């Protein structure tokens, strides 16, 4: 966050973001288990008639 | 909830007001207003003991 | 803020927890409201003040 504008970083989600592993800086600085996801997701939901 | 309709003479929307607030105040830091505050919000005390 | 200068979402990054007074809009409390139950009902009541 550059400037404090989270804002307009938050509108241009779509442009400004990229993966953790790509990050060409974080290619030594990062454990593997800090930059790739291996858990669950739970789905839970009802519904009406 | 209560929105207040539209107010004449001007292109907003009806406006939209709470009088319970559960909110969660936040400093985001920026150099912006001063430059003091990249760090946060100062802490005041007296001059002297 | 200028618009020429900063937009609407980077000048309020700047301090987003501010608060601001607003006498456009006003909150008027009257005994009718509280002890009339009547009166705690009205819906975009035509009057005049």
């Amino acid at each position: 966050i550059t400037d404090g504008k989270i804002a307009d970083l938050f509108n241009n989600a779509i442009s400004q973001t990229i993966s953790v592993d790509q990050v060409q800086d974080w290619l030594t600085r990062i454990a593997d288990t800090d930059k790739y996801g291996t858990e669950p997701v739970s789905m839970k939901y009802k519904s009406n008639p | 909830l209560v929105r207040i309709p539209a107010q004449a003479n001007s292109n907003l929307g009806s406006l939209n007001y709470y009088a319970n607030i559960d909110k969660v105040l936040t400093f985001n830091r920026s150099e912006q207003i001063s430059e003091i505050y990249k760090n946060g919000y100062l802490i005041y005390t007296t001059k002297d003991w | 803020y200028n618009p020429s200068t900063t937009n609407a979402k980077d000048f309020v990054d700047g301090s987003p927890s501010e608060f601001l007074v607003d006498e456009n809009i006003v909150t008027m409390h009257s005994p009718d409201v509280e002890f009339d139950d009547r009166l705690q009902n009205i819906t975009n009541g035509k009057f005049k003040l």
